[PDB]
């Protein structure tokens, strides 16, 4: 039971810190799109 | 004031141009409607608002006017008995006027303007006046309410108006710099509201339970977690503290209830009892019933608009206690807030600034010295709700971190119908130390060591429950066994409580005194009768044993009575015993 | 009306307007295009640069050269009267049956407005569904927001069907009594296929039921606008009904995941950073406001109950949308695959299932007096069997005590008796004969948690009344 | 006991009066330079 | 000697505030940022350039309008005051007083971030401090020089063995035998993210067994600004340097729960939108870290020493 | 206990804050006191001079109107305007050619950022 | 430049029985040592410095405590040389970058490092290259990705991390040098994950 707690512990941790790897992308993705708007409309 | 007009709507984002001199975080009235909203970006002569309404029907060139003042209170006269939203608005008022939804945009004043209140000064012409003195008294229900001058006010009366009936906007004092002082004043939420000093607890807050007020206590200006897993029991022990504290007036504050929670709350209140006076419950309450559906920067301004009402009465020189139910609630609320702003999670999708938050909210209460030299205190009791039933979630960590009392709510137990599910091994209470004093002298020295007689008992049966699990109660020796039954009778009729039952929702300290004493004692007197050479067997069938399982309903000016009796039988039936 | 003509921009379901500063935000507009085909849009974005509208459907053919836009109204807004009991809508308001366009007795916003906490009242009253383990074992009670959790593969649409078929009030049991009172059903189905929209009108059509309902029927291959609007339109509707014409409406949603989904597409589209799990951060809110618009008000003889149904997408609790559906609602209702494989339909689990608000419409007035009783010892009771049936394979049943038999026959003849009752529809009266017919089973005295009152008046009738005839 | 306690105030008290005598005699010299250094 | 003010405010968003005609301002400035009501909030230029400078308000920037909000430059580099009549006192984690004696007369005033420490200037740590715990002193030394930080969980007696420890640490000069007298001794004291009632705890012990005279208390509520917590450690181990290599004392610094001040370094580091790492901590953590840390030691030819005793609480064990 | 020497030790500390008040009461009254003497027209016209050379592309020179009539010299020479305000004595202020900058020198503004210095010369200097 | 490259084949002593015999490195080889903290690494790799086969021992302190300089710089100079009998430091070269000296000195250091090793190599000697922690190194490259605005591959590092590491390992290998002599550099680098 300790082990497999263990495991779903560190599965959790590392598709978390996917999650917020892909945030990072997207807050990225919209910042140069709102910079393409501002130089072009 | 500043005033625009809006440039682009695009969800609850408004953005109005013109608004240059506009403050950060100051509340505006955006569009025709006056929906509200604060500012959270300024770009050069443009103001970015979210609005906390829907802003369906808005058009570009609508007008926006700053109020030019951040989410604040107003503070003064006609709290007491309300029933408010999480940014005080009197929903009992709306209601009056909307009919049975809250249209949008609807201005109410927290404080009625209409009401007369008997004025009677405190100050003459001439005073010198400093932050937190009292102008004036107002009679409100059975309390006198004290008219302070606000915190940060300087100056020196020049006229008082004289005693009578007034409303709240009259300038009942005028300082010689022209100044008005009027019966209320409004106050910033997210600030605190300085005091004089703050001081160590020394006194508990009686909540009228066993388990809470003997193993687990809360001082007087402490703070309290009681978490647990869904139907747990932590909303019914709210409400139970609600009903029978200590507290001179009760902050409770509904963050995200059900719809139907929060109707009971709201139906159940009117009808309850006040012990102190005997009057309705309510004249010594003020709610905040935010439902799921009331916009989200309500939601998340339930609590600090609770704490800064609690405050408030600390420095009338009365002793509040604030309920915060479901702060998992509001750290939801806090979560969807950040998200609209685009802020990078931390742990479980909360923003990294929750544990901040939380210790704003948790570090305001305490005892204290108020401005105007009068002692007052706030205690916070928050509930919080684990999502899977953990204490891994960032609310209940952080929350720990900062809370003094942790009240442990088990669904083992609750499943097996066992109320209050305050586990004894996981609950916690750092107060306990210091707090001997009081019982000491209020009752007897001897009180702090039962204390620690009946943990001590409680934790040698947990010992043994692991020989219990492998084979029958029976199989023990004559010791484990008689540790076993003191545990059963302990657990049953000294730890276990009922919300609803008539008589056996409230107990006093001199009859919880009294029932621990009447275990020890029965305790005692079975370890005498297995050293003497009797069966233990024997012990079962002594009716003393239903003396004690009665013990709980047994009403509080019956017992006087009902303690002496049982500890004569419980001298009798051992010593009459073979 | 006003015509625009400055299309600067045509990508996905998006297109920016010029000049529109006079579109009002959220309102409803209609793109022309150069054949004259005309498309429905919603305005996302208003400003003075342009405006952004959101087109349904699709763009297949439009072009920035003579695509016109126009109003349709401000905000979004459906024509309510009580001639829609019996009439199936698209989602948007717009009729799918094939009979002429109502007459509104007013245009209400979809939008609907919060229910003030102080103008409720506690639920009361309990509906009948006709299903024993709910009206039993969870009692849906008026007021209430109880949901049904399913799977991938199980049945929902037939409960929900059968819910609609069979749900009805027994004011005859209220107190001394009453003879009669107005009742309906509003069914939203959002994101369903030809198969389920068939079946559901088959179902509605068949028995009547149609005539005290209104259909709104969002397909799959539909807008996702319209799926977003479709649950608010049906409550719009049961708003009406229950709180100005005092209609006891029963509102159930079909698929809560599929309005979820779409709620997150339209989210993206609107360029709007995901939340945990990729799901909109106000997702919790949305759902307060569609859930939280049930319930029973002060002064109204009327209610509202709903009966959201969300396919959990792995069988996974923790998934979002189940999670915080969790914490909105006052219970839930579990299907279970093991149930629906074993045969027995409907496959509800008793022992993950709950009804908050159960003990308020059951009682001495309202159903029985033996009816938490019962409903409590038969959830003890089937727990025991549960553990014990697992506890033969192990040590068969010779070694099992007596007691522990009986509690497994009485575990296998619950899950054939009681669970599966198939399509029979049953009066709270014979449910709780079954219950007695089968507690019986067990000797007097097992039962703790029945008072002695009701085991001495009910205890003893024969299990054949059931075994006899499932 | 209270009599050390007593001889330590009446000595903290000493060291005060000391402290300020000491002072007044060079007050002006420390006035003098800082309105020197601050002045342009 | 004069003061200059920046008017030029372009942008204010969350934490950040923008000037525009900033090209004096250099990098890493202390500033003070005045609003129309008057009360003065201290910012710091986090990025400048020939367009504007980034400065980031320390407290929250409630209040801040681009008509009437001014920036001042207060210095260069952040510096502290310090002086060997800091012992017996207590401050606020920004070097205000908190005991309601009056301020001190600087000394000196050093760059609070410090400057490492050559390592051919290092000499290795040898000497034996008596912590007063057997497990500690015989199993697990430490020594005059060493960074020895204490792992603590959820509800384990942290402060207590923190509170012991500066009561009972001593150097014990006669052990050692080397023929010279007894050596002073002293105590840093760091706490961030401190309850008031641990706050209590703490001045009621050193202040009941008289180890108060010989320490300074560096004291941060959970309820102050965030970045009041970030500089608590380095103005403690500013005094712990000056004191130790300019006065040769022995000072045991003791920071008290680091969880809170990584806490804090997490919600600065999301202020400015720095990418993510192991669990949202910023992926500078090591480096802040380690300035904090090796900040411990022995040089050559002096005879002070700087201990640091980290104290924090591991989630969840 | 110690608790005595911890009393002389306090007693001192506060012994001495009243002398370094004194100093700065003294200090500041003196110089509120000074514009009463002739010479108060040099010292601001250095003042205003410096401020100027703080901003190589100074704009403007603000100070109160008796401060006028020697001033107007002074921005002739450096060439910049020059109007009357309701501003602090003893000094003089400016703004940058884009407006957004201003520079101040007041002798209070001095003595506040002298202070640090001064204070632990003039404690030196005091015992 | 070197002429050619050879083939690895006379063992790199270590001086430690479990490297020695169960998992060997050849002269002119590659190796890593991870593992978290307290575990070895850097015992390990003093130990290698101080007992090894190596003529010259390059020890690079990437981003690493400086009590594990000045402990190296107190106490080699006292050991005495497996091989030639003088003092040990004679034949060592420490390159030092502490953990809170700047943050690009030690994407800096690690190239100094190899170079000075190739050098010593150039010259026919035997060459080891104890690199203290090649983490450390990632984490400038971090750094500096980041002020750059790029996109992290994974954790944040800079997707041209491996090719990085590839290059410095791949600098290691017994060679001809182009002076007809025989030399190689051994590289252990530290990983802490
Ligand atoms: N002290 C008590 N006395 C009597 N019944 C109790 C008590 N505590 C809990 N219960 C029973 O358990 C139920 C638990 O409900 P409660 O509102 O206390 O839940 P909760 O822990 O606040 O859960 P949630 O997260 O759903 O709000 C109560 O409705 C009541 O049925
Ligand atoms: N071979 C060894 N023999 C004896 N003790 C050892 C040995 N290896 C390691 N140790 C012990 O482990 C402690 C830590 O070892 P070392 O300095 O190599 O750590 P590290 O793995 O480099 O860790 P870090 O990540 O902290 O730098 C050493 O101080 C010593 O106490
Ligand atoms: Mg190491």
């Amino acid at each position: 039971i300790p082990g497999i707690r263990a495991q779903i512990r560190f599965i959790q941790q590392v598709l978390e810190q996917r999650e917020r790897e892909d945030t990072f992308r997207l807050k990225r993705i919209k910042g140069k799109i709102e910079a393409r708007e501002a130089e072009e409309e | 004031m500043i005033q625009g007009v809006i440039q682009k709507i695009a969800g609850p984002a408004v953005i109005a141009k013109g608004m240059l001199g506009a403050r950060m975080y100051d509340i505006c009235k955006v569009g025709e409607e006056g929906l509200v909203g604060e500012i959270i970006r300024l770009d050069g002569d443009t103001a970015f608002v979210q609005v906390y309404e829907d802003t369906s029907g808005l058009k570009v060139g609508e007008p926006v006017v700053s109020t030019g003042l951040p989410l604040a209170v107003e503070l003064g006269p006609g709290m007491l008995n309300g029933i408010y939203d999480g940014i005080q608005r009197p929903l009992e008022r709306i209601r009056e006027k909307t009919g049975i939804y809250i249209t949008r945009g609807v201005v109410v004043h927290a404080l009625d303007r209409e009401k007369k209140w008997a004025w009677t000064p405190m100050v003459k012409p001439g005073d010198e006046v400093r932050g937190g003195m009292v102008l004036g008294t107002v009679p409100e229900f059975g309390f006198t309410h004290k008219i302070l001058v606000p915190p940060d006010v300087r100056g020196r009366v020049k006229e008082v108006k004289p005693a009578g009936e007034y409303t709240v906007e009259e300038p009942v004092v005028v300082l010689e710099d022209g100044t008005e002082l009027k019966m209320y004043h409004t106050w910033p939420v997210r600030r605190a509201r300085p005091v004089q000093r703050k001081l160590d607890p020394n006194t508990p807050f009686l909540t009228g339970m066993r388990i809470l007020d003997v193993l687990f206590p809360v001082a007087m200006g402490g703070t309290a977690a009681i978490p647990g897993p869904f139907g747990a029991g932590k909303s019914v022990t709210q409400q139970s503290l609600a009903k029978w504290s200590n507290a001179d007036v009760v902050v409770y504050v509904g963050c995200g209830e059900r719809g139907n929670e929060m109707t009971d709350v709201l139906v159940e209140f009117p009808e309850l009892t006040d012990p102190k006076t005997g009057g309705p419950l309510m004249h010594r309450t003020v709610l905040i019933a935010n439902t799921s559906n009331m916009p989200v920067a309500a939601r998340e301004a339930s609590i600090y608009v609770g704490v800064t009402i609690a405050e408030y009465f600390r420095d009338q020189g009365f002793s509040v206690a604030l309920m915060a139910d479901s702060t998992s609630r509001w750290a939801e609320a806090l979560r969807e807030i950040s998200s609209r702003l685009e802020e990078m999670p931390a742990e479980e999708g909360y923003p990294p600034y929750l544990a901040a938050r939380l210790a704003a909210f948790y570090e305001r209460a305490g005892k204290v010295i108020t401005l105007g030299g009068e002692e007052g205190a706030v205690t916070i009791v928050g509930a919080v709700s684990p999502p899977g039933g953990d204490m891994s979630e960032p609310v209940t960590q952080s929350t720990l971190r900062i809370v003094g009392a942790f009240w442990r709510l088990d669904a083992s137990l609750a499943f097996r119908r066992h109320f209050p599910a305050i586990n004894w091994n996981g609950s916690y209470s750092l107060f306990t130390s210091a707090l001997d004093p009081w019982y000491r002298e209020n009752v007897a020295e001897d009180y702090p060591e039962l204390r620690d007689a009946i943990s001590e008992l409680l934790q040698r049966e947990a010992g043994l429950q692991e020989i219990v699990q492998l084979v029958g109660p029976d199989a023990l020796q004559d010791a484990e066994r008689l540790v076993i039954e003191v545990g059963r009778i302990i657990r049953e009729d000294f730890l276990q409580q009922n919300a609803y039952h008539e008589v056996d929702a409230y107990c006093s300290m001199k009859k919880a005194y009294g029932i621990m004493k009447m275990i020890l004692a029965f305790y005692k007197e079975a370890e005498a009768a297995i050293k003497r050479g009797v069966s233990i067997d024997e012990i079962l069938q002594l009716p003393v044993l239903e003396r004690i399982g009665r013990a709980r309903y047994v009403s509080e000016e019956e017992f006087p009575a009902y303690f002496e009796e049982a500890m004569k039988e419980i001298q009798g039936a051992f010593k009459a015993l073979a | 009306k006003k015509e625009y003509t400055g299309i600067t921009y045509i990508s996905g379901p998006l297109l920016f307007v010029e000049n529109a500063k006079d579109l009002a935000y959220g309102a409803i507009v209609d793109i022309k295009d150069g054949t004259g085909r005309v498309r429905g849009g919603q305005v996302i974005e208003v400003s003075e640069e342009y405006a952004v509208i959101q087109v349904f459907e699709e763009t297949t053919g439009l072009d920035l050269a003579t695509t016109s836009v126009s109003l349709v109204e401000d905000v979004a807004r459906l024509g309510v009267s009580k001639e829609m009991l019996g009439r199936r809508f698209n989602g948007i308001g717009k009729p799918i049956d094939g009979l002429p366009p109502i007459t509104p007795e007013k245009r209400l916003p979809i939008t609907g407005l919060p229910l003030n906490p102080v103008a409720r009242r506690k639920p009361e009253q309990f509906i009948q569904t006709g299903i024993s383990t709910i009206d039993v074992m969870n009692t849906l009670v008026r007021g209430q927001k109880l949901p049904i959790f399913s799977g991938s593969g199980l049945p929902a649409n037939e409960i929900a069907a059968q819910i609609a078929r069979q749900a009805t009030v027994r004011p005859d049991l209220s107190g001394e009594g009453e003879k009669e009172e107005p009742f309906a059903v509003v069914f939203a189905a959002m994101g369903i296929t030809q198969r389920e929209l068939s079946y559901f009108i088959q179902e509605f059509e068949r028995t009547g039921a149609l005539s005290r309902s209104v259909l709104f029927l969002n397909k799959a291959d539909d807008p996702t606008i319209e799926r977003i609007l479709t649950p608010r339109m049906a409550l719009t509707v049961a708003e009406y009904l229950a709180f100005e014409h005092d209609y006891h409406v029963l509102v159930i949603l079909t698929d809560m995941t599929n309005y979820c989904e779409a709620l997150r597409e339209i989210g993206a589209a609107r360029e709007e950073i995901p939340g945990r799990r990729g799901y909109p951060g106000y997702m919790y809110t949305d759902l307060a406001t569609i859930y939280e618009r049930a319930g029973v008000v002060e002064g109204k003889k009327g209610s509202v109950t709903q009966i959201p149904i969300l396919s959990m997408p792995d069988d996974d609790r923790t998934h979002p949308i189940p999670d915080l559906t969790g914490y909105i609602t006052e219970g839930q209702i579990q299907l279970s695959r093991e149930l629906h494989r074993k045969g027995i339909y409907p496959p509800i689990d008793p022992l993950p299932s709950l009804s908050r608000l159960m003990n308020n419409g059951v009682g001495k007035g309202k159903t029985r007096e033996d009816h938490k009783q019962v409903s409590d010892q038969l959830y003890s009771a089937y727990a025991n069997g549960v553990d014990i049936r697992k506890l033969v394979a192990i040590i068969g049943e010779d070694a099992l005590t007596e007691n522990d038999r009986r509690y497994l026959q009485f575990a296998d003849a619950f899950e054939r008796f009681f669970i599966n009752q198939g399509q029979q529809n049953r009066s709270i009266e014979e449910s709780l004969q079954i219950a007695w017919a089968l507690l019986s089973m067990l000797p007097q005295g097992e039962l703790k948690r029945i008072s002695k009152d009701h085991i001495g008046k009910y205890y003893g009738q024969k299990l054949e009344e059931i075994w006899g005839a499932p | 006991t209270e009599a050390l306690l007593a001889r330590y105030r009446e000595r903290a008290e000493a060291e005060a009066k000391a402290v300020r005598e000491k002072a007044m005699a060079r007050l002006d010299e420390a006035v003098a330079l800082v309105l020197k250094e601050v002045l342009p | 000697l004069l003061k200059k003010e920046y008017t030029g405010i372009t942008y204010i968003s969350g934490p950040l505030l923008f000037v525009e005609n900033a090209k004096d301002l250099a990098y890493g400035a202390i500033v003070d940022i005045k609003d129309g009501t008057g009360r003065v909030r201290g910012g710091q230029v986090i990025e400048v350039s020939e367009e504007y400078a980034v400065i980031q308000v320390f407290e929250e920037t409630t209040g801040l309008d681009l008509a009437t909000t001014s920036v001042s430059l207060v210095e260069d580099v952040a510096r502290l005051g310090v002086s060997k009549e800091m012992l017996g006192r207590r401050f606020n984690g920004i070097g205000k007083p908190i005991d309601g004696l009056p301020p001190i007369t600087p000394e000196k005033r050093l760059p609070i971030t410090g400057l490492p420490l050559n390592p051919v200037a290092r000499r290795k740590p040898e000497q034996f401090i008596q912590t007063g715990i057997s497990t500690i002193d015989v199993m697990n030394t430490l020594v005059r020089g060493q960074k020895l930080p204490i792992f603590s969980g959820s509800g384990l007696p942290a402060n207590e063995i923190a509170a012991q420890i500066a009561r009972q640490a001593t150097v014990r000069p006669d052990l050692s035998g080397e023929g010279e007298k007894e050596e002073p001794f002293a105590v840093v004291f760091a706490a961030m993210g401190i309850t008031q009632r641990e706050l209590s705890y703490f001045i009621q012990e050193f202040e009941r067994t008289g180890a108060l005279s010989r320490s300074v208390l560096f004291l941060n509520k959970a309820d102050d600004p965030t970045i009041e917590r970030i500089l608590t450690p380095r103005m403690a181990l500013t005094v712990a340097e000056y004191l130790a290599f300019e006065h040769d004392y022995h000072v045991l610094v003791i920071l008290t729960d680091m969880t809170n001040y990584c806490e804090a370094l997490r919600e600065i580091g999301a202020a400015r939108e720095e990418i993510p790492g192991r669990r949202g901590y910023p992926g500078y953590m090591y480096t802040d870290l380690a300035t904090i840390y090796e900040r411990a030691g022995v040089v050559e030819g002096k005879k002070g020493s700087v201990t640091q005793i980290p104290i924090l609480s591991m989630p969840d064990d | 206990e110690s608790a005595g020497e911890l009393l002389v030790a306090t007693a001192r500390t506060q012994a001495r804050g009243e002398v370094l008040e004194e100093v700065r009461r003294r200090v500041r009254e003196a110089l509120e006191a000074l514009p009463q003497k002739p010479e108060w027209p040099e010292v601001v016209r250095k003042l205003a001079l410096e401020a100027l050379e703080a901003l190589p592309g100074a704009k403007a020179l603000v100070a109160n109107p008796e401060d006028l009539p020697h001033l107007e010299a002074l921005a002739r020479e450096r060439g910049v305007e020059l109007q009357a305000e309701p501003a602090l004595r003893l000094g003089v202020r400016a703004v940058g050619a884009e407006g957004k900058t201003q520079v101040e020198n007041s002798l209070l503004a001095r003595l506040d950022r002298a202070w640090d210095a001064l204070s632990s010369k003039v404690a030196q200097a005091l015992w």
